[PDB]
């Protein structure tokens, strides 16, 4: 199976219009993934999930509850010493 | 197991081009043999000499370019150590008020965590939930002078007009001491009519 | 690049002398790939950093404030609020000539169109949400309501807008008007981008003259060496091609590395930017302007 793209000729992933979250980046806003038996599909990158906030002059939202999360962090602090 | 990965990034890079580096030296670079000796053992060492500098000049310049990667490399460790210094000064020294700087959400403290040739922060984050559609009010007039929030702001579940926080929702009754004068009513945009309480005037009466 | 086909063009003879120096050939594309890959991990983690597209109400009351100007505009087919536009006309054949030898451009992860989303998004939860969405879900706040607390975070009071509200709305305004003509009337304003562009097509530029080069050898053509001398002779002339062009690679490739650790560093920038000056308020003098 042949796919014409904007980044290059992909051969072996059936296009899907339908698009999700990116998975495997490609180029040009292509990503493919693996799922639907299964075969490798390629669509067009989703940007997130799409939202529109009801919004109006007089309107507010503030929060009633919370969450504490604990996210970690890493970072390299030093390499290995060669001499 | 990829949660690490930039450490483990890093620990490859480094033992890759260690790898690379040393597989240069089985490279004939031009030179008959990569073996230093061969060259010695093999030939007559006045055309001999013409042979190692094949291979030193490709050796000496495949040291400059590892040293030049690790110079290199070692410049964005250096930059990321600065990043660590910095969040482990203000992050988990103090508390950051610089948004996402520690991490999506508002923070509340940081725990350095050692891990090999690299650090891990654990970053406790306050992060709100459940909203309700208020409907809100810049100001309120009361006798025709304006009254604003003093911190937070103004909203109305029903009728009763509410002063509340901005982060959480607890609602409090409005009362002059959580809200202060200013100018009139014709100016402020949408500011809309409520009686706001007096804590004095009741105390009065008796 | 393609190290192997930049050195030797469609020559086994030079091919197979590429060998004798080892990994050079592949430890550059390692080097680049390295380059290539963070540059659409740049772009990610400066422009994506909200988890959802939001998108700006249908009609546009904000007591005030014309957002038309900076707000994606409806009626392009790429959806690029107006002032993009005056900035994609000013930065700017290279197209296939450097294709030729092996360099190639690939393209960014990311189409423009869709950073035109992102930034959409930012400044559609900006507008309506506060700070809030990037803090979590977005809230929506009426746009004047968010100016007061903007107010007390730089310690004026916010009884000044509820007052000065419609002053402010024109200073805004006219304030945003002037910023096309600071785009439009001066095409130096972008001259970061642009030196960077060239900067690029510059090195391409040096690295493609590098080819007609001699190097000491008798010709730039690897061919005529190969066609005007018998091959155990010109063994030792292709040499002076490679080990010249070959290091003509690292010498590019290296700029590169320390060209694109630069842009990693003003990549930081704009992420730290973008998350403490758009997403928050910043209470750093003058990291914002
Ligand atoms: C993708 O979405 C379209 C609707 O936008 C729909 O017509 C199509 O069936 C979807 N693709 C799939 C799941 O086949
Ligand atoms: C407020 O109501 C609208 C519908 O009018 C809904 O779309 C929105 O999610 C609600 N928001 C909150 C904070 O409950
Ligand atoms: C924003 O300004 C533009 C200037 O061309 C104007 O045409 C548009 O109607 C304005 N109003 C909105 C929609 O904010
Ligand atoms: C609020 O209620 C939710 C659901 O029960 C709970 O998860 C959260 O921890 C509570 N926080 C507060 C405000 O007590």
């Amino acid at each position: 199976n042949v796919f014409q793209t904007r980044a290059g000729c992909l051969i072996g992933a059936e296009h899907v219009n339908n698009s999700y979250e990116c998975d495997i980046p490609i180029g040009a806003g292509i990503c493919a993934s693996y799922q639907t038996s299964q075969s490798i599909i390629a669509y067009t990158m989703s940007l997130g999930a799409e939202n529109s906030v009801a919004y109006s002059n007089n309107s507010i939202a503030i929060p009633t509850n919370f969450t504490i999360s604990v996210t970690t962090e890493i970072l390299p602090v030093s390499m290995t010493k060669t001499s | 197991a990829s949660a690490l990965g930039k450490l483990q990034d890093v620990v490859n890079q480094n033992a890759q081009a260690l790898n690379t580096l040393v597989k240069q030296l089985s490279s004939n670079f031009g030179a008959i043999s990569s073996v230093l000796n061969d060259i010695l053992s093999r030939l007559d060492k006045v055309e001999a000499e013409v042979q190692i500098d094949r291979l030193i000049t490709g050796r000496l310049q495949s040291l400059q370019t590892y040293v030049t990667q690790q110079l290199i490399r070692a410049a964005e460790i250096r930059a990321s150590a600065n990043l660590a210094a910095t969040k482990m000064s203000e992050c988990v020294l103090g508390q950051s008020k610089r948004v996402d700087f520690c991490g999506k959400g508002y923070h509340l403290m940081s725990f350095p965590q050692s891990a090999p040739h690299g650090v891990v922060f654990l970053h406790v984050t306050y992060v709100p939930a459940q909203e309700k559609n208020f409907t809100t009010a810049p100001a309120i007039c009361h006798d025709g002078k304006a009254h604003f929030p003093r911190e937070g702001v103004f909203v109305s579940n029903g009728t009763h007009w509410f002063v509340t926080q901005r982060n959480f929702y607890e609602p409090q009754i409005i009362t002059t001491d959580n809200t202060f004068v200013s100018g009139n009513c014709d100016v402020v945009i949408g500011i809309v009519n409520n009686t706001v309480y007096d804590p004095l005037q009741p105390e009065l009466d008796s | 690049v393609d190290c192997t086909m930049y050195i030797c063009g469609d020559s086994t003879e030079c091919s197979n002398l590429l060998l004798q120096y080892g990994s050079f050939c592949t430890q550059l594309n390692r080097a680049l790939t390295g380059i290539a890959v963070e540059q659409d991990k740049n772009t990610q983690e400066v422009f994506a950093q909200v988890k959802q597209i939001y998108k700006t109400p249908p009609i546009k009351d904000f007591g005030g404030f014309n957002f038309s100007q900076i707000l994606p505009d409806p009626s392009k087919p790429s959806k690029r609020s107006f002032i993009e536009d005056l900035l994609f006309n000013k930065v700017t054949d290279l197209i296939c000539a450097q294709k030729f030898n092996g360099l190639t451009v690939l393209p960014p992860l990311l189409t423009d169109e869709m950073i035109a989303q992102y930034t959409s998004a930012l400044l559609a939860g900006t507008i309506t949400s506060g700070w809030t969405f990037g803090a979590g879900a977005a809230l929506q706040i009426p746009f004047a309501m968010q100016m007061a607390y903007r107010f007390n975070g730089i310690g004026v009071t916010q009884n000044v807008l509820y007052e000065n509200q419609k002053l402010i709305a024109n200073q805004f305004n006219s304030a945003i008007g002037k910023i096309q003509d600071s785009l439009s009337s001066t095409a130096s304003a972008l001259g970061k981008l642009q030196d960077v562009v060239n900067q690029n097509a510059q090195a391409l530029n040096t690295l493609v003259k590098q080819l007609s080069s001699n190097f000491g050898a008798i010709s730039s053509v690897l061919n005529d060496i190969l066609s005007r001398l018998d091959k155990v002779e010109a063994e030792v002339q292709i040499d002076r091609l490679i080990t010249g062009r070959l290091q003509s690679l690292q010498t590019y490739v290296t700029q590169q590395l320390i060209r694109a650790a630069e842009i990693r560093a003003s990549a930081n920038l704009a992420a730290t930017k973008m998350s403490e000056c758009v997403l928050g308020q910043s209470k750093r003098v003058d990291f914002c302007g």
